[PDB]
């Protein structure tokens, strides 16, 4: 039922702006890159497939991080540490059945002791300070997803896809909004499986245009056309199997004709 | 009167962030 | 770092360690703290506590119980919450004798409905609606509170935790297994509770998961595929269910006027797509002489 979907969108694209990392946090690390954080993200990916979690585990903890780095300076041998603490976070606020910490420990090859994943949880949340309910790029593709004329299974695995390879790099993506991103995603899926575009009650419903979308989509586009090489391939991996129907094999279109 | 419901294949690693 | 608030007296027992009442010391304000141990080599900070607070933060209403403070020693965890006078549960309980009046039970419904309706605005569902997780203040306030089964919904829902709801105030199709869950099982629950302040004693008060169905089936009729699509090939439906007849609605509440009537069955509704929102409620002819009276304690 429509009924409540209109005021959670707005309440979301509120709180999208307030639960937004830094543009440039990156600059003011004194030990770790954004090559780094991509290593994260990327193991991050493969944690999720071992313990079966939800995409938006996932993507909540990427934003847990980001949101951590943006104002705690951060050694390089303690970047799993809070990586770690804030899958964990993430698992106990989304999933059912979130796994022990002892996993947590075990998935680290033991580098951190489980009085550090407790003790990071609680500077982490302390961080934070408790708002852990922040808007994804999941929760805006989802609801996009609504829209499908009709739905196809092709478009929304390869949207999920192009979402998650967003999670790597922090240069460029860390500049546009969650529902900007997902905007992208959507339409260039929804154009690589049926030739198709951004349809015009996601106009009415979010603002967006394909004209605004153009900046995080050309950005999209080249991150979608260099996959095949690029450093991190968790997802490409994740996305080539039957539950995902196998879409980071899909071809995708040499232009998009904008 | 009636209380509330309540409630290895890939292996560890150390990441190395080489640089 | 606690050495402001002196515990005036027990409130509550509360699961995760005890309730108490306390005053901070420099203000003179009247709160409620809810102790939460966290000990060692425990599963760390409880998911219901993350889920409580992070969800509580971000729930600023008339209606909703509301967070002050959360005090974040490594030992212990401490929440801070606004005080009130007592919980529904034990208001009814001391009314048990001459009633609850009607202005007041609308009143009641009133504020109840839109402490809801910000919840499911704000894509939260509370999960645990019932008399002992309202409070009412000296006024005539009445409030939200344990969100400690609450969470954030996404927009279609996935499947979430089943075990879901205290049995008399859960809704049918959490009961019969489905896939989906959503805002309906919150007015559901609202539903059973506006009965239970008419009458004083709950609805459908069942002692198993089976007695609560047929408990319902009995008040409401059993649902059919012509009431409910899609009811006969839900997981945990039966073909051998008993078919009640569906009773004159009148006689679920007696005491309920037309427009009382109207809008509980409304609530009561079967499909939960068809089952009436808070937000729509609101709308409802009930409410046209709503009024804000103070109860006598
Ligand atoms: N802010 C408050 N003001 C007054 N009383 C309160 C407050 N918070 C809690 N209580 C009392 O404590 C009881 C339990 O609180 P709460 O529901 O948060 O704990 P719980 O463990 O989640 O539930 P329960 O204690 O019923 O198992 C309530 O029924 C109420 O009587
Ligand atoms: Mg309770």
């Amino acid at each position: 039922v429509p009924d409540y979907h209109e005021d959670i969108h707005t309440y979301l694209r509120e709180m999208e702006v307030k639960c937004k990392p830094k543009v440039g946090y990156m600059k003011k690390q004194p030990d770790i890159t954004n090559s780094m954080r991509a290593i994260l993200v990327d193991w991050l990916v493969e944690v999720g497939e071992e313990y079966k979690l939800q995409n938006e585990t996932l993507h909540l903890a990427v934003n847990y991080i980001d949101r951590f780095l943006s104002s705690m300076s951060v050694l390089r041998g303690k970047l799993q540490l809070v990586g770690t603490a804030a899958m964990l976070l993430a698992s106990k606020f989304e999933e059912i059945y979130p796994p022990e910490v002892a996993e947590f420990v075990y998935i680290t090859d033991d580098t951190y002791t489980k009085k550090q994943v407790l003790r990071m949880e609680h500077l982490v949340l302390k961080v934070l300070t408790f708002d852990l309910a922040a808007p994804t790029v999941n929760q805006f593709l989802t609801q996009y997803f609504l829209h499908q004329q009709p739905a196809n299974c092709k478009v929304e695995s390869l949207a999920m896809f192009l979402g998650e390879l967003s999670l790597i790099d922090a240069d460029p993506y860390l500049k546009y909004l969650p529902s900007v991103i997902a905007g992208a995603a959507f339409h260039l899926a929804l154009y690589t499986v049926t030739g198709q575009s951004w349809p015009e009650s996601l106009i009415r419903k979010t603002g967006y245009t394909l004209e605004s979308l153009k900046p995080c989509l050309m950005d999209l586009h080249q991150t979608y056309l260099k996959a095949p090489q690029h450093a991190q391939q968790s997802i490409r991996e994740k996305y080539k199997n039957s539950k995902y129907h196998g879409v980071s094999l899909l071809n995708p279109p040499e232009t998009l004709n904008l | 009167h009636h209380a509330s419901p309540r409630k290895h294949t890939l292996k560890g690693r150390r990441l190395v962030f080489d640089n | 770092s606690m050495e402001n608030f002196q515990k005036v007296e027990k409130i509550g027992e509360g699961t995760y360690g005890v309730v108490y009442k306390a005053r901070n010391k420099l203000t003179g304000e009247v709160v409620a703290l809810k102790k939460i141990r966290l000990d060692t080599e425990t599963e760390g900070v409880p998911s219901t506590a993350i889920r409580e607070i992070s969800l509580l933060k971000e729930l600023n209403h008339p209606n909703i119980v509301k967070l002050l403070d959360v005090i974040h020693t490594e030992n212990k965890l401490y929440l801070v919450f606004e005080f009130l006078h007592q919980d529904l549960k034990k208001f009814m309980d001391a009314s048990a004798l001459t009633g609850i009046p009607l202005p007041l039970i609308k009143s009641y419904l009133f504020q109840l409905l839109q402490g809801l309706a910000f919840c499911h605005s704000h894509r939260v569902l509370h999960r645990d609606l019932k008399p002992q997780n309202l409070l009412i203040n000296t006024e005539g306030a009445i409030k939200l509170a344990d969100f400690g089964l609450a969470r954030a919904f996404g927009v279609p829902v996935r499947t979430y935790t089943h075990e879901v709801v205290t049995l008399w105030y859960r809704a049918p199709e959490i009961l019969l297994g489905c896939k989906y869950y959503s805002t309906a099982v919150d007015i559901w629950s609202l539903g059973c509770i506006f009965a239970e302040m008419v009458t004083r004693r709950a609805l459908f008060p069942g002692d198993s998961e089976i007695d609560q169905l047929f408990r319902i089936f009995r008040t409401l009729g059993t649902p059919d595929e012509v009431v409910w699509p899609g009811v006969t090939s839900m997981p945990d439906y039966k073909p051998s269910f008993p078919k009640w007849a569906r009773q004159d609605f009148s006689k679920v509440v007696p005491p309920l006027d037309e427009d009382g009537r109207s809008l509980l069955s409304q609530m009561l509704h079967y499909d939960p797509n068809k089952r009436i929102s808070a937000k729509a409620a609101l709308a409802h002819p009930f409410f046209q002489d709503v009024t804000k009276p103070v109860p006598h304690l």
